């Protein structure tokens, strides 16, 4: 498995428009694109409010927040058993593959992802804040 | 009627019965011994 | 960003990763000196701080801990 | 392109993609009479910089408040500038103790 | 049962504005396009002058007819015009400091016109453009307040 | 056929074994308590029948039988009121002298000195002066005896037993199937034609035959013991013909369409009876006949089992336009499949109806000697206004519950609901703007006037003297309704109300109703009302439209309708739930209706209510609403502080209970602030430090003490807030108006 | 909305016959004299009041003028007739029945 490049020629679900879609944030800093392949034309709920019809085959959707994309991801996986992957798109044109970063979904293991932010102590084994006092920035003993 | 008497032994029913009893006892004490400001009898 | 630490009481139940609405956590093999899996937090720059992960952690005390740090556009969950 | 067959995402058109549109702007150069435009480009020539405009605003506002307190409030015939015109509530301190 | 009116914005159902009669009726679009705010090729100082004339002329009325000296015959108009001059001055100050605060990041994405052709950014939305716009607003607003007084004095049917 | 009786036979065994197992209805509560949160959840989930099961049949059966229980309880309550009027009343004394005797139907036992509440109400009677209007209602029905009230009480108890039997029967013995509940066409046909049509027709008949003659003799000075009993009027047509000559002709003028012959007892007089200050019962009888015919024709509108009628699905699916897409497509399924949608609509209209009732019963007093019983009038207005506000907030709540639970995007594609959710941002933005605009241009007017009056500039206020904000539209409508019998309602003899204009009706020296003049203060307070209403709508509609998702939380429907938060993240998501939007809409409904009823009380006591001592009306407060209601300090001084002199000086009187409840409602209100201003995390730690002391002495309970949930903390807080505020206003109003009126 | 890519400019499908026909369907019945108006008509009395209030042009009508009743009723019926005519015409041309 390798990082898939976002195909921009992907169609979009049938949606009549809303007011919960993109804002100036998409034009300024970043927005999000979620893609999935549907087996049949089905009506799903938009996280922005409203009902859209996903097309048979590949479907592309734009969102201004990662939580929107993962809400739709969990809806498509739990109510439709699809396998969506979403990206972070910048106004520069730079696309950053995000969700199945390893290819598999993070609730399952893929044998090759490296563990991060794992404290190898108990949560009651943290030092007192008097030990991390004057650490430059204001810090928690968990570091 | 084992289940009915189990229902009557529930916390709200027992509380209602016990507090009706306590309030009635206090009310009858205050009817027959009215205005007890001090222990003098 | 918010600080999401994971401690060595993790039992690999994967419920923290299932419950994260931002894909901040994942399950890594054999970093904890434990059974098969241990939880990780490689994407804490996307963490909003909902603490849905540590609402779903069954260990006592929590094996996943979210310490609310400095706010950003992603941490504050802004579509604008 | 971007409108072809419900393809609302284009990497070569990020303006249409993100909704970066001028919904009502028109770039026509011709609006005003050129003598009027000259008059008003020259009237603002001195204050067309931030520092100059804030200097004008400071000068005008400070002068205005100072002349309003010195002269303008009395010209407006404000009650605070006329005075009580009466003995006031002087000897009526309280209902019980009529204090000065 | 054809002919629906409300459409997504520029046909994009995921941007979220929902073009609508109040938004995109040709009379409304025309009127809003002809306003000096949306004359993106015209110099910001002159658009500011027009906007300021309009606003200084309009916001004198309330101060004249509803102010604290509204019941004094010849003093109502003077006091209201001066209150409006002060408010215009404050607004020019606010415009200046807005131009100082806002225009530092220089956005990089381009603009289009709901038709496909990319246009240049409004010079108004720069430091120099907004500074000259605020200068024009001050000049035009004080001029419009003075003209509001002049109209109090010369209009036949002014009450 | 499609519309038929369909029931399951003996679906549920009548047994006490589930009484002995608390929490049987839930799978999460059947496991027994380990914490006290279980004890609270057992009561929060008791009537959430759609969370017990998920099939609509058992839900609907539970709902039907619970409605039967509610009706049985209402019947117990009505029979109790009639019985207390038959046994513990001064009603027979009040009939003979209703202008001097205070209605009382509750006697207090002399136990702890509380026999002081048994006040001198009149009629050789000692009791609590009631404010329910039951005496006037009974006199309108033509009771004239305690025996009739006693037998009405017995009938009410019989009907309550019938209702409880019917609930048991329609749940346990023969419970209707789902297809029986989904016959909304037949339900509407029967509820319009039968419940409202036959009901109004039967009441019209009672009024033709019992109320009108009895009250015509009562208004003629006849003592109630000399009046013929209703059955003597039913049997003897000669007595009725002596009272109303049209009865000599029989029912022939009805079938010959010579209906004008019945103009003796079917009138269009309008206005008020000058003897009683209430509506003409002939007008009322004609009214009920008319609306009976109207509802009986309305109940023949929907298609049930024969070809004639309408399919509501067709009406809906045909009503669509260029702006609304598919239109009302998919709403028939919503309203035949979701109980919460029906409850939303029905509570909305029922509360609006209760408020309309409040506004229409004070202006057109329908009962004799009701308008001059100022306490009854004020209490009825206040009561029905409050009930309406509560019902409306519940409509918001259950619309949100529908949106969370029963909403399906498959059945709603490009229909009105989808299109409302799709531009909710515009709706709520414009509602927010109008709320802010109204708040400014309503309350800032009061602030401007307070500032000007404090600064010594009354000529700069928004008053009827300085800067008049005259409600000219309402004044025009007043003048138009006043002049209606002249041009636009020529067969009416007088206007519907005296509030439009004209002369006053004085009954017993007191003003029954008199023209209400609208001025600048009325403008300001009506815009205050509009403001508070718009903000309540804002909160509740925002909870409805943002119940499933938001820009903050896109998966809010999965968290549920009733959840505390999502977390301290995204800056903090406290009270994003729709339940919390109901929780806040309750505060704002309270703040709205408090001003509504304050406006009513002050306007009535200043410009309507009062005495006619000489030729000239002396109002209660003296007509100070016009000049003092311009400021907040006027409402504080001339209404709250002034009119509190009767509730705080009531100690040692029969109104001392009102002062006691005033203070106690203040206490409860402030006590609500411990639950509203605080959070669960302090109280759980305090509870565990107390549980330490219980464990030390071996009295630590097995049901672990928990703090109230966040949602329950908020619910307790708002409940105590509403109770305290409303009971404070209740005591203040009643102690004031029983004394001064 | 698979259609409606550009907010069609002819959002109101204008028929110039619609305003004329609504005006004539309302004002002609509104020119029928009836018993309640004293033999006069609603449009007749409305125009009579328009004349009586144009006789002092600056001074607007009073609250007790009866010009407002005629105004509001006439325009209720007229706006209703015009909008229902537009709706009916554009439903006849389109589907909707
Ligand atoms: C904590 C504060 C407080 C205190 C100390 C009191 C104290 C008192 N109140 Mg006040 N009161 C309070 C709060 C308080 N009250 C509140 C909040 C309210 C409003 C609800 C009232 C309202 C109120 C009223 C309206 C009245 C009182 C009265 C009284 C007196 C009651 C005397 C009595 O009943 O003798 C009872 C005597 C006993 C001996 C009973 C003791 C209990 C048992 C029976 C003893 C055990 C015997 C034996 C072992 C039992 C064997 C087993 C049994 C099952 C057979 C007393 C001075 C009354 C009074 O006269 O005051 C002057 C009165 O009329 N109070
Ligand atoms: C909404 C229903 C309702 C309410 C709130 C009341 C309230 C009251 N009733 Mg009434 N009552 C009702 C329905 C109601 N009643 C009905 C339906 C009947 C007919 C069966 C009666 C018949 C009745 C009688 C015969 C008497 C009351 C009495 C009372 C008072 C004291 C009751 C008591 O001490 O309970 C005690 C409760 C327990 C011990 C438990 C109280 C004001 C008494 C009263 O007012 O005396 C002056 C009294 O003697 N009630
Ligand atoms: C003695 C007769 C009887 C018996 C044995 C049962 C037995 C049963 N019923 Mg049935 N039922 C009956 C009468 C009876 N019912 C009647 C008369 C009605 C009509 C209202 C119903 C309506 C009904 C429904 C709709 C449901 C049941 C259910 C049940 C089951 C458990 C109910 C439970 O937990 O009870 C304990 C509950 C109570 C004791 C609560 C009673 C509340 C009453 C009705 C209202 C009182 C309000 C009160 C005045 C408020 C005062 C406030 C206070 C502050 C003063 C069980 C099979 C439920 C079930 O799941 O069955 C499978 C169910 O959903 N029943
Ligand atoms: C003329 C026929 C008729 C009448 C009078 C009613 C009347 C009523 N229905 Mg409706 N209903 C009808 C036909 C009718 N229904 C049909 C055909 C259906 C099937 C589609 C339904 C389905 C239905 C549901 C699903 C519900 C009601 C409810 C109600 C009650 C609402 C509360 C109210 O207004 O209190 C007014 C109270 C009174 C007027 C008191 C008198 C009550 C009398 C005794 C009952 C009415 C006669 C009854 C319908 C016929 C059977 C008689 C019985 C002896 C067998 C009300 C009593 C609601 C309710 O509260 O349920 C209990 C409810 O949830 N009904
Ligand atoms: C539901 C409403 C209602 C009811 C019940 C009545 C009832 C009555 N009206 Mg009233 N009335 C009403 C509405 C009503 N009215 C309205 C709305 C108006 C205005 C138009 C009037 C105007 C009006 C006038 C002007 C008069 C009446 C009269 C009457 C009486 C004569 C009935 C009659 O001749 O009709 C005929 C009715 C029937 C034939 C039905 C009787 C059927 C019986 C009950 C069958 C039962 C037999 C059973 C199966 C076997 C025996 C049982 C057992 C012994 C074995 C009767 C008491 C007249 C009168 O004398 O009043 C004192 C009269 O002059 N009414
Ligand atoms: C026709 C009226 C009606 C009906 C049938 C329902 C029915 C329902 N509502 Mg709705 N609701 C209504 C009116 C109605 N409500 C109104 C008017 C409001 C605004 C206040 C609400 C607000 C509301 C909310 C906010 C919620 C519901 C919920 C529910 C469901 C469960 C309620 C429950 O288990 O409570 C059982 C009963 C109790 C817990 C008792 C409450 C006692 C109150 C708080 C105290 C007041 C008592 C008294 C008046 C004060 C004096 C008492 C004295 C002792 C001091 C159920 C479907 C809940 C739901 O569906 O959850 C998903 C939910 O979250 N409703
Ligand atoms: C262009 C037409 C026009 C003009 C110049 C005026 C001008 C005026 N009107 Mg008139 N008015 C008009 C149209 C007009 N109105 C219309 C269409 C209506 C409806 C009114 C209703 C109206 C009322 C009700 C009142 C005025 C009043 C006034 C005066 C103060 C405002 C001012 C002379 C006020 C006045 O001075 O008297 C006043 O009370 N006007
Ligand atoms: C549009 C907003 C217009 C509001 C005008 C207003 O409310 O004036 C409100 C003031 C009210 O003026 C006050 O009225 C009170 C009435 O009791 C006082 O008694 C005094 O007359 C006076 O203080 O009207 C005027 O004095 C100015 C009249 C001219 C109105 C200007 C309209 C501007 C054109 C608007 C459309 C473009
Ligand atoms: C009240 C003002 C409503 C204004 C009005 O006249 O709207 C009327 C307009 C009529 O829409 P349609 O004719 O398409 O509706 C057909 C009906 O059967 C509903 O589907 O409703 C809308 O466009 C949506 C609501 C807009 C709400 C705008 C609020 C301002
Ligand atoms: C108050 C009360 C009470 C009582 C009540 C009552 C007493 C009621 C009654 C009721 C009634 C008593 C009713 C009746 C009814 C009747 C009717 C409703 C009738 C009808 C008729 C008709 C509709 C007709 C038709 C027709 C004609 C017209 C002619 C011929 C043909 C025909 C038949 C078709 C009680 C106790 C419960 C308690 C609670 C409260
Ligand atoms: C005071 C308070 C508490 C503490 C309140 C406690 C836990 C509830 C107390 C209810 C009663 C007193 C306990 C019931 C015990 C028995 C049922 C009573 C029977 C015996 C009696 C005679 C004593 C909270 O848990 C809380 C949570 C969230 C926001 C605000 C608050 C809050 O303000
Ligand atoms: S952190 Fe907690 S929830 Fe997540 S895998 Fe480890 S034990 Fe399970």
């Amino acid at each position: 498995w390798t990082v898939p490049t976002l195909n921009p020629d992907t169609p979009s679900p049938i949606f009549g428009g809303s007011t919960g879609g993109l804002l100036r944030k998409a034009q300024t800093e970043e927005f999000y694109v979620i893609t999935w392949e549907a087996k049949k034309e089905q009506i799903f709920e938009m996280p922005t409010g409203g009902a859209a019809i996903m097309r048979q085959g590949p479907n592309l959707l734009k969102f201004g927040k990662k939580e929107q994309c993962l809400a739709l991801t969990t809806q498509l996986r739990n109510k439709f058993k699809l396998t969506p992957c979403f990206y972070r798109v910048f106004p520069d044109g730079k696309v950053q593959y995000l969700h199945p970063a390893d290819g598999v979904y993070p609730e399952k293991v893929n044998a090759g992802r490296v563990g991060a932010n794992q404290n190898m102590r108990r949560i009651g084994q943290n030092v007192n804040p008097i030990k991390v006092k004057f650490s430059g920035r204001m810090m928690s003993p968990a570091e | 009627m084992k289940d009915f008497t189990t229902y009557l032994s529930t916390a709200p029913v027992i509380a209602t019965i016990w507090f009706t009893f306590t309030a009635g006892l206090l009310i009858e004490i205050n009817r027959y011994f009215p205005d007890p400001l001090v222990f003098s009898f | 960003a918010h600080i999401v630490k994971i401690y060595d009481t993790c039992i690999g139940c994967t419920q923290c990763v299932r419950a994260c609405p931002l894909d901040v956590l994942e399950m890594v093999p054999w970093d904890g000196c434990k059974a098969s899996q241990m939880a990780s937090a490689p994407r804490t720059e996307d963490c909003v701080g909902c603490k849905r992960c540590e609402t779903a952690c069954p260990t006592d005390f929590l094996s996943v801990r979210v310490y609310l740090g400095s706010e950003s556009t992603r941490s504050m969950g802004l579509s604008y | 392109k971007y409108g072809e067959n419900s393809r609302y995402f284009d990497l070569q058109d990020m303006e249409n993609t993100t909704g970066s549109w001028d919904m009502y702007g028109v770039d026509e150069k011709k609006r005003y009479p050129d003598n009027q435009a000259k008059f008003f480009t020259q009237a603002t020539d001195i204050i067309s910089r931030r520092e100059s405009l804030r200097a004008l605003v400071a000068l005008s506002g400070i002068a205005a408040i100072v002349t309003y307190g010195l002269k303008g409030a009395k010209d407006a015939d404000l009650p605070i500038t006329k005075g009580p015109q009466t003995t006031g509530e002087n000897g009526k301190g309280g209902s019980v103790r009529s204090r000065l | 049962k054809k002919a629906q009116v409300i459409s997504p914005v520029n046909g994009d159902p995921f941007v979220g504005m929902l073009e609508t009669p109040v938004t995109s009726a040709p009379i409304v679009a025309t009127y809003l396009s002809n306003l000096p705010a949306y004359r993106t090729g015209v110099a910001p100082v002159l658009r500011g002058v027009e906007i300021g004339l309009a606003h200084g002329f309009l916001l004198a009325g309330p101060f004249i007819k509803l102010g604290p000296l509204r019941n004094v015959p010849e003093t109502a108009e003077i006091a209201g015009s001066l209150s409006a001059a002060g408010l215009v001055l404050i607004l020019a100050l606010c415009l200046s400091i807005y131009g100082s605060a806002q225009f530092q990041s220089t956005p990089s994405i381009g603009v289009k016109t709901l038709s496909g052709r990319s246009v240049a950014r409004d010079p108004l939305f720069s430091a120099d453009g907004w500074s000259e716009f605020a200068a024009g607003f001050l000049v035009g607003g004080e001029a419009g307040v003075a003209w509001a007084y002049v109209c109090t004095q010369i209009l036949p049917y002014y009450s | 056929k499609k519309v038929k009786i369909a029931v399951d036979r003996n679906p549920v065994e009548t047994s006490f074994e589930k009484w002995a197992k608390p929490g049987h209805f839930s799978r999460t509560l059947s496991k027994g308590p380990n914490t006290t949160t279980w004890i609270w959840n057992l009561h929060a989930d008791a009537h959430d029948f759609d969370s017990h099961t998920s099939d609509l049949e058992e839900i609907s059966r539970k709902v039907f039988s619970a409605h039967f229980g509610q009706l049985g309880i209402i019947f117990i309550w009505l029979s109790g009121m009639y019985f207390h009027g038959a046994r513990f009343s001064n009603y027979e004394a009040w009939l003979s002298d209703p202008t001097h005797i205070k209605p009382s139907a509750q006697v207090v036992w002399p136990i702890v000195g509380q026999e002081i509440l048994n006040g001198d109400v009149g009629g050789g009677f000692q009791g609590i002066q009631i404010t329910s209007g039951f005496f006037q209602l009974w006199r309108a029905s033509g009771i004239t005896s305690e025996l009739q009230l006693y037998t009405t009480a017995i009938g009410g108890l019989v009907m309550a037993a019938a209702m409880f039997f019917a609930g048991w029967f329609h749940y346990h013995k023969a419970a209707p199937k789902l297809e029986w509940f989904q016959n909304v066409e037949s339900m509407l046909n029967h509820h319009l034609g039968g419940l409202l049509g036959l009901g109004s027709l039967a009441w019209a008949g009672h009024q033709i035959h019992v109320s009108l003659p009895v009250n015509k003799l009562l208004d003629a000075g006849v003592d109630p013991k000399e009046i013929p009993l209703p059955h003597d009027l039913l049997l003897n047509r000669a007595i009725m013909a002596d009272l109303y000559p049209s009865f000599a002709k029989g029912i022939a003028p009805f079938f010959t369409l010579n209906w004008s012959e019945y103009s003796d007892f079917l009138t269009f007089k309008g206005g008020l009876n000058p003897v009683t200050g209430g509506l003409w019962l002939s007008d009322t009888a004609h009214h009920h006949v008319a609306i009976a015919v109207l509802f009986l024709v309305a109940g023949h509108m929907y298609r049930t089992n024969w070809g004639i009628g309408h399919s509501m699905k067709e009406i809906l699916e045909a009503h669509r336009g260029p702006f609304t897409g598919e239109g009302h497509v998919g709403l028939y399924e919503i309203l035949t499949t979701s109980w919460h949608a029906q409850l939303a609509i029905n509570l909305a209209l029922f509360g609006s109806l209760s408020i309309i009732v409040a506004h229409h019963m004070y202006a057109m007093p329908p009962y004799p000697y009701l308008a001059t019983d100022y306490g009854t009038q004020l209490s009825l207005f206040t009561h029905h206004t409050w009930i309406g506000g509560f019902c409306i907030v519940g409509a918001g709540a259950h619309a949100a519950i529908f949106m969370v639970r029963d909403y399906d995007p498959t059945n709603n594609y490009n229909n009105l609901l989808d299109r409302v959710i799709r531009h909710r941002d515009a709706i709520i933005s414009h509602l927010n703007w109008v709320c802010i605009f109204l708040g400014f241009h309503s309350f800032g007017l009061y602030i401007h006037n307070d500032t000007m009056s404090a600064l010594g500039r009354p000529q700069d206020m928004f008053s009827d003297t300085a800067i008049q904000l005259q409600p000219v539209f309402a004044q025009w409508i007043q003048n138009t309704h006043f002049l209606a019998p002249q041009l636009t309602a020529p067969n009416a003899l007088a206007a519907t109300s005296l509030t439009w204009g004209g002369d006053l009706v004085a009954v017993g020296g007191k003003v029954a109703m008199m023209p209400i003049s609208l001025g600048t203060s009325d403008f300001m307070v009506h815009h205050i009302h509009a403001f508070t209403i718009h903000v309540t709508v804002l909160i509740l509609l925002k909870g409805v439209l943002f119940a499933r998702s938001s820009r903050l939380i896109p998966d809010k429907a999965n968290l549920g309708f009733r959840f505390p938060c999502d977390g301290p993240g995204r800056g903090g998501t406290c009270q994003v739930s729709a339940w919390d939007h109901v929780f806040l809409g309750l505060f704002w409904m309270y703040n709205s209706l408090s001003i509504v009823i304050f406006h009513f009380s002050w306007k009535m006591q200043s410009d309507v209510w009062g005495t006619v001592t000489a030729s000239g009306v002396s109002h209660i407060t003296g007509g100070n609403f016009a000049q003092s209601a311009n400021t907040i300090n006027g409402w504080l001084r001339d209404f709250l502080w002034a009119q509190s002199s009767q509730v705080i000086q009531s100690y040692g009187s029969a109104l001392s209970a009102y002062g006691l409840i005033f203070l106690g409602a203040h206490f409860v209100w402030a006590f609500s602030l411990m639950f509203l201003f605080s959070g669960r995390g302090y109280w759980q730690e305090l509870i565990e430090s107390i549980v330490w002391a219980h464990n030390k002495l071996k009295v630590a309970p097995a049901i672990q003490p928990r703090a109230l949930s966040i949602t329950q903390g908020r619910a307790v807080g708002v409940a105590h807030y509403l109770l305290g505020g409303i009971a404070t206003t209740w005591s203040f109003f009643l102690a004031r108006i029983i004394s001064v009126g | 909305e698979a259609s409606n890519k550009s907010f069609p400019r002819d959002w109101v499908k204008t028929d110039p016959l619609v305003p004329v026909l609504g005006f004539a369907g309302w004002t002609i019945p509104a020119n029928i004299g009836v018993s309640a108006f004293g033999g006069q008509s609603l449009f007749g009395l409305f125009t009579q009041s328009i004349g009586e209030n144009l006789a002092h042009f600056p001074t607007g009508p009073a609250l007790d003028d009866k010009f407002w009743l005629y105004l509001i009723t006439y325009h209720l019926g007229l706006f209703l007739t015009i909008t229902l005519g537009q709706i009916g015409v554009q439903g006849r041309k389109q589907g909707y029945w």
